[PDB]
DNA sequence: AAAAAAAAAAAAAAAAAAAAAAAAAAA
DNA sequence: TTTTTTTTTTTTTTTTTTTTTTTTTTT
């Protein structure tokens, strides 16, 4: 039921547009997923969009990403259909950063179907002097109105977005990617402000938009105020889309999640969805929205040291073991994502195949470089298949005095006597004497030649060394 | 837990000698970027911090070229300080400080470094200690709970002395065992060769004196049978008599009466020297043996390292692994004039172990050089868990440059926690930093820039509302 | 020294641009905008766990900077023992 | 003038984001742009033709491409109407979009000046969907960015045919393709321009273009004599006002840059932005003079053609060069304070540079520390002055006989070693050196012993000095 | 004198079976190679080497160059590299020299077959040492500017930044006067024999003295005794036979003329030790003098170049000086060596080595190289650079791009130049005249067997390959 | 025409000598 | 405090040993 006050919001967040865009696979995924959002957007009939940031992939987006970035919005977002929604708010505290602080669908030059609300994520973040962002470019060509984004460093006052359609009113309050310490630090000092409607306070639905890490430094979801109603949460690639409230603080949190798939995380393989929020007064209903574009994510968590059943450390030929059960892993999860992929024709062939082994019993990792190449042509992360990681005495002085003694066993000594250069090695290293090998060759030696001289031998070999090893062995 | 929090070089390279010149700059957490032009002075500052920790300078550069030149100075003399100030590992804030002098003299141009200070606060009080340059390393070695050898190759590698490595096989085996803190078994190990070399020169030198000792004693005995056979004669002529006392007279010059003690006393020193020679060699054999021993099962839990950072951080299907492998000499002895050492880094391309010095490209090197230093910082520098990388990016294409910072962001993740990480990083890339940077943890940066006057300064700058 | 010229059939007060700004109600009227004194900054209730949570990192806070003025002062302490 | 007039602005090489992270120089053409769409915006002018170049770089910057997008935004966009046809099918003229068609003819845009631009190379379309900075703009909806070339293997040029009231205007377009190829298409005559075949002389044709003019020269002769005026480009000397080349019918207009980008002694001339006037064949063309182009002075001097006060072997000419240099910068840097009175938006810093050339054996002066006297008088201190310029064997025999002649030879012969070296260096001969000290030390040891010596140390050698 | 292809087989990373011949044909005047980590783009570059002058990489003893018998599971790896080139006249030469690497025992045997010249089409065997001087003629350098200007090593590419006697090596290799330092070394060399064989003569005299005067004794008792005899009395005939035994002893025979003989040949061996020092100091002198004679005119060069590049204001402008030793002597241990790159911070000079930074370093490198081709390499107009931009900063980046922009330009006059560069920047290879000259780049990367290939890619993926 | 034994040249890499500062007497 | 002699490190030139190349000398 879509009545004359009801407030149609496609909440799309985390778009992550030319995210490996030069991939030969991956190349073209953000840009279809964002096509799809703005086509389930007009189809819908909604009356704006209302993305939660990260919108770009890179702090400067590439030519290309920019491009058909605009080229969407351009497709989608402009349109003759009449707006159907107020803006009863001081547009040039708002969107008054750049010279046209209005609106884009009120401009006199702009025709806007579809007007798109956004804040800005990390990864596109204002920088430099003049402090400019793509959504900073996007607003400026007058297809998306950028608010939110600070101003001040010291401290941070965030001024409602104020729509109104017939009787149901809205305040959309906006922030930007401040740096996760530095909105700590503003957040304990106080120096954080959320400026309400003076009066009728208690008829405004108050929709806040937040991209920030959460639960993961991580901004806590309890410092947020108690008069939201919704709070949509980016930074978060695990779709949430589904509103879900804790014990105590009277808001409800959604998590609309990514468009793509960034990083191989184990909450990364969730369905991703797109939210269809209705609003109508005070009340709210999201409705989730599959996207069929998305690219499939499977991945296994395998504990090596956890199966003693058939994981023998000891096993001369356990490696193969591991290869044989890693393949028979990798070919069930492609078998599944292949029965799935039968539902829709829009889902990529090639699926992403994770698999991280945790081997800390001793045991050997195998050829991944080989392994990974018995899928070249099946899988979207050829070289990311396997993962390979463990899970977080010895002193020299014992071992050469047990070489010495072993040597000393080994061979038959001349002249020094057995444990004294062991001894002698020993001082030199520990109290530095710098002259006890030299001194202990000397006295041996002179001690011998005293011995010989005082025995009267004749001056031949044979007997020399003959008295030399009565000497040794006395 | 130590952490370097701040700086002051004066008269360091090509900054200013006057105190108004005297630059600080405060190193932030857990990433510190530094930028600039070419020769502006990020370099100086890691140079500063390697020389303040372990008083050694940048490698082909003594003291006279560490300082401030007095020539550009248009000044008799130069005198250059640097103050660190950190934690050591328990916490407790000390400060460090080192003088230094160079005086221009006739042509070339003296170095000389004054007492440096080190100060605490103890019962809320400050102190002071001027110390001679070797306390305030063993001291301050002590207080930052890493040792020398990681200090210098580790932690602040210089950029020149980067890629150490993949260095030639002694220079790489020394770097492993001042490293692995058995410096004094190779001194005493060289000490055996030394004096295997010295007494072998003595038995050479005693068997050329012995040839003539021989000759000389021969000669005696043969005048001493002739003495007593011309007295057996007589006995039973005054001019035969004569002939007697002439030959008794023969055997009376120094190199006769005194024959056959010298020959038995220089064969007796020869023989026992010889069979000293060759016990010397087989304990030379077995410490040797030993030692090589000891390195290969302490590189045994770092290759096992390497392994797995290599495996995480190289992006490309050709070399499965890179490990160091030592492997000693067999037919060694203390007698050989030239030793061989067998200790390379070894590139694992397929099923057969090769060699990767002359073998790997300058990106490749690079990056077993950045994955083995890592290594050795998660064994060693525990305590201390700073790294400073000059242009880590050098060299590297567009895939391992995204999965070194990948691989950099997951040890910033990993040692954050109850830990302090600071890794001071100089680059002239903006990509590597925004990669970095994606998890929001640069909010000042420093810019080093010189004046009118061509003194280097350091200035803080902000990433957003101000220039990058 | 010339150029190749073919010829093709290429054609298929006044104005010319279509544009009609399409109306949004409110366009024209009174504007009934919303800001400046009308906007408070309204509070938290009481929220103790919070405010225990706020006060507790505030004291974190606090002690580091103690521990920063400490870092400060002794480093600008100038080197009495600097003679050598 | 009338509604029969086609008013055209030609400004040609904007340059935007040139020197952007320069302090002094920074904010220039930003300044200059908004110049040109206030000149545009008051002369009441149809349209704007740009003729590439708009962008310093391939890849502009965030601040370069938002200031131009709020400049595009503010002048080129309002309620003022269009009072001229677009006759061409606007699939061809701008079809490397996924909107063909004109900005103005949107549903959705209201344009009151509409931009026609070529890319010039410092903004060729890069990478694998071959897009510029101009196809950002044109998706925005500001340009209308036409004259992309196609295919690499020929040029077919399809004008954006124009119709205001009787006139008629062929809008023929050309991005700036690399040199060498282009000029090798116009050799093998695969260059076409395709004209309607309603009305042929009833349309006046004009080529914008942006290539070189002096294999890199794509000369005049290149271009046919149908079209009426040659708009051009990657030329910033301002050459604003039309020639005609007799043996050309077509007229050449070079409006040039609207910033000093190079040092070269072809931006030192005012820089202008044109004012066009079509009347049905009939072309009026009137120069605007930019008044925040910041000033270009610079003198070349050659000091081998002044054999009067620069002696080439004086020992102090090095400081007679400096004063001179420094009276020159002088002069320029006061022409700039006597010249800049009245344009309250010119640029306090002026640019000058100074080329010197030496060929007798001048020594160049210490560049640093004359570049540190005028620093916050020149707006570009790091460049102020340039300097620039348009046997063994022997040498060893010369050494080797002072040496015989300064010091005392003990045994070996005069002129031995030398040859013995000699021999060694051409003939190889390994040996020639050792054979010829032990056949010395032979011989005289010989002469040494038949005279059987006393030996004493000094008799032997009384011997050798015999010799 | 250009480089036309290269067919690279068996060379580190490049596969052995005949499939796996990869083919690249060089561009003028700029050929872009890029590709991911150890993919093969230094590798070509060492190729180009060995197969100009037969040096194999430095840290290579040619068992690392060929690719890995055992990596490729073979007991013997046939590796062959050819080059089709122009020599300075204009003719057509391809040189195909080749090499195994068998595989016995532990070791890795290591030998090269004999190459081939084509010329119409005569095909010949040639050895190492004729293919060498047959290709040093063609290209028209020597092999020494080959190895250290145009295709230095990646590794071995600040050299002007390395030791004295390093660079002294370096530069008069480059110059052409090795045999006069193979000479010198010979004179040393003769001079250590003699002052070891002085020494154990030395050892010996006092030896022979000493049986001299034994003798002498002798022969003076013996005269004594005679006398006494020829007076008159038994006794006194005994002990004239015992002395004439002593006599008759060799030791005391000719003690007397040995003694004279070997001290004659003492006090010549001395003087001519003396005359070898002095003539072993003016070569030394002469050597020294000749390489600042020659090094001089390029030193203008190097200030000029590194005036216009370097954009920083500390170094005024940098040089090489050599020094000769003043006290020098063929005695001496350890001879120093004063070649030394300088850096002028202002008025005074100071040593450029142990002294700059990085980007310094990597610039002077480069200036030094490029100086060096401008004097030497005018017949062969070509240089690769192996990432020149490795530690430039932005600013630096710029000047180089611009600098090497003018060189393309200046030095296409006449002749072909070629500038090959190796690189992981985008921006440089943009600002590297872009749309003017490169319009088709080599991407080398690796295949699923992990042998290298070698692919011409359109100048649309350019961005997908650097950063 | 081919083998192989031996002598010569190259170079990578370990060894060592000269310089300079640090330390240790030493008055 | 300063002088003077001995130690130690560095670093840059020297030496060595193995390998390849080449020469020769025979078959
Ligand atoms: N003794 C000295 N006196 C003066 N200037 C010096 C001295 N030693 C080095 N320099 C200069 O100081 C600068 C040092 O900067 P460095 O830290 O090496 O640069 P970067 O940070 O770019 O790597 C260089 O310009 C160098 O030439
Ligand atoms: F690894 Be290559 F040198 F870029
Ligand atoms: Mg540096
Ligand atoms: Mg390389
Ligand atoms: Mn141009």
């Amino acid at each position: 039921l879509d009545d004359e006050n009801t407030f149609k919001i496609l909440v799309a967040t985390d778009i992550h547009l030319g995210f490996m865009e030069k991939d030969a696979v991956r190349g073209n995924d953000t840009f279809v997923t964002l096509d799809e959002i703005l086509r389930l957007a007009q189809e819908n009939e909604v009356d704006f969009i209302l993305l939660g940031g990260d919108l770009f992939h890179e702090n400067k987006p590439s030519r290309k990403t920019l491009h058909t970035c605009l080229e969407l919005l351009r497709k989608y977002c402009m349109g003759d259909r009449p707006v159907q929604f107020e803006i009863l708010s001081d547009q040039s505290v708002n969107f008054g950063f750049s010279k046209f602080p209005w609106v884009n669908y009120q401009d006199g030059n702009l025709n806007i179907s579809i007007p798109v609300f956004s804040i800005h994520g990390n990864n596109d973040d204002p920088t430099g002097a003049d402090a400019l962002c793509a959504l900073d470019i996007l607003s400026c060509a007058g297809f998306v109105n950028h608010f939110g984004r600070s101003m001040s460093v010291e401290k941070i006052d965030i001024s409602p977005v104020l729509l109104q359609k017939g009787s149901t009113k809205i305040a959309l309050y906006g922030l930007g990617s401040i740096p996760d310490e530095r909105l700590y630090r503003m957040f304990v000092n106080k120096k954080v402000t959320m400026l309400r409607p003076k009066e009728d306070e208690n008829s405004w639905f108050n929709l806040f938009v937040i991209h920030q890490n959460r639960s993961k430094n991580f901004i806590p979801e309890q410092f947020l105020d108690d008069f939201i109603d919704l709070v949509i949460w980016g930074h978060e690639h695990e779709c949430k889309i589904a509103p879900t409230k804790n014990e105590q603080q009277l808001f409800y949190i959604s998590q609309p999640g990514s468009s793509v798939v960034t990083s191989l995380s184990p909450g990364e393989a969730v369905k991703k969805h797109v939210g269809l929020l209705r609003i109508k007064g005070r009340k709210m209903n999201m409705h989730k929205i599959p996207l069929h574009t998305v690219r499939q994510f499977f991945m296994e968590d395998i504990v090596l040291a956890n199966h003693p059943d058939i994981f023998n450390p000891d096993n001369p030929k356990v490696t193969q073991a591991i290869q044989s059960f890693c393949l028979e892993k990798i070919e069930e999860m492609l078998e599944n994502a292949e029965r799935e992929r039968l539902g829709n024709s829009h889902q990529p062939e090639k699926p992403l195949v994770r698999l991280r082994v945790d081997y800390s019993g001793g045991f050997e990792p195998f050829s991944v470089l080989r392994f990974s190449q018995k899928f070249v042509d099946r899988v979207a992360n050829p070289k990311d298949i396997i993962h390979f990681f463990r899970h977080r005495t010895l002193r020299v002085e014992d071992l050469v005095k047990q070489y010495f003694q072993t040597a000393e066993k080994n061979v038959q000594l001349s002249l020094l006597t057995e444990r004294g250069m062991g001894e002698a090695v020993q001082e030199f290293v520990d109290k530095e004497e710098k002259d006890a090998i030299e001194e202990l060759v000397k006295y041996q030696l002179e001690k011998t030649q005293r011995f010989l001289k005082e025995r009267h031998i004749d001056a031949l070999e044979d007997k020399i060394d003959e008295e030399v090893r009565r000497f040794r062995e006395t | 837990m130590s952490r370097i929090e701040k700086m002051s070089i004066l008269g360091v390279r090509s900054f200013g000698i006057e105190d108004k010149d005297k630059q600080i700059i405060t190193f932030f957490s857990p990433l510190t970027i530094l930028v600039g032009p070419n020769g502006a002075g990020k370099t100086t500052i890691i140079e500063c911090l390697k020389y303040i920790c372990t008083g050694d300078f940048p490698p082909g550069t003594k003291g006279n070229t560490f300082v401030h030149d007095p020539k550009v100075a248009q000044e008799t003399d130069v005198r250059a300080q640097i103050r660190l100030q950190f934690r050591d590992v328990n916490g407790e804030l000390i400060a460090v400080q080192r003088s230094m002098v160079c005086t221009q003299k006739s042509k070339k141009t003296e170095f000389k470094t004054l007492e440096g200070v080190i100060t605490r606060t103890k019962h809320g009080e400050k102190v002071s200690l001027s110390s001679k340059c070797a306390e305030i390393d063993r001291e301050m070695i002590s207080s930052l709970g890493v040792s020398k050898a990681v200090l210098n190759n580790v932690i602040f590698c210089h950029q020149e002395d980067s890629n150490w490595p993949l260095s030639e096989g002694k220079a790489l085996k020394q770097k492993f065992d001042e490293i692995f803190s058995a410096t004094r078994y190779i001194k005493a190990l060289e000490t055996l060769r030394q004096v295997r070399q010295t007494q072998g020169q003595k038995v050479k030198e005693y068997q050329m004196e012995l040839k003539y000792l021989k000759q000389y004693k021969e000669k005696a005995c043969e005048i001493r049978d002739q003495i007593t056979s011309k007295e057996a004669q007589l006995t039973s002529q005054k001019g035969y008599e004569e002939e007697i006392i002439h030959f008794k007279k023969e055997l009376r010059e120094p190199q006769f009466r005194d024959a056959e003690e010298k020959y038995r006393e220089m064969m007796i020193v020869m023989r026992t020297t010889e069979l000293v020679n060759k016990d010397l060699d087989i304990y030379y054999k077995t410490l040797d043996q030993a030692i090589m021993k000891f390195h290969s099962m302490k590189m045994e839990e770092i290759n096992k390292i390497i392994r797995d950072l290599w495996r995480s951080t190289y992006r490309g299907q050709d070399i499965e692994y890179i490990e160091i492998r030592s492997d000693a000499d067999e037919n060694v002895s203390a007698s050989d004039k030239r030793r061989n050492y067998n200790y390379r880094v070894v590139m694992l391309k397929g099923d057969t172990a090769l060699d990767m010095r002359g073998r790997c490209s300058a990106g490749q090197k690079v990056l077993a050089s950045l994955i083995i230093r890592l290594a050795l910082a998660e064994t060693f520098c525990l305590n201390c868990g700073i790294i400073a990388l000059d242009e880590p990016t050098t060299n590297l294409d567009r895939e391992n440059i995204e999965s070194l910072a990948h691989a950099l962001v997951e040890i910033i993740k990993s040692r954050s926690q109850q830990r302090n990480f600071q890794l001071l990083v100089i680059t002239h890339d903006e990509d590597f930093v925004e990669l970095l940077g994606r998890s929001e943890y640069v909010e000042k940066f420093y810019r080093i820039k010189k004046n009118i006057d061509q003194c280097s300064e350091i200035v803080k700058c902000s990433v957003s509302s101000l220039g990058f | 020294k010339l150029l190749l010229t073919e010829f093709r059939s290429l054609v298929i007060l006044k104005n010319f641009k279509k544009f009609k700004k399409v109306t949004y109600p409110g366009a024209g009227k009174l504007p009934h905008i919303i800001g400046g004194s009308d906007l408070i900054a309204h509070h938290a209730r009481k929220n103790t766990e919070l405010e225990e949570w706020l006060r507790q990192e505030m004291e974190v806070q606090n002690q580091h900077a103690k521990e920063e003025s400490l870092a400060d002062d002794l480093f600008r302490y100038n080197p009495y023992l600097k003679r050598r």
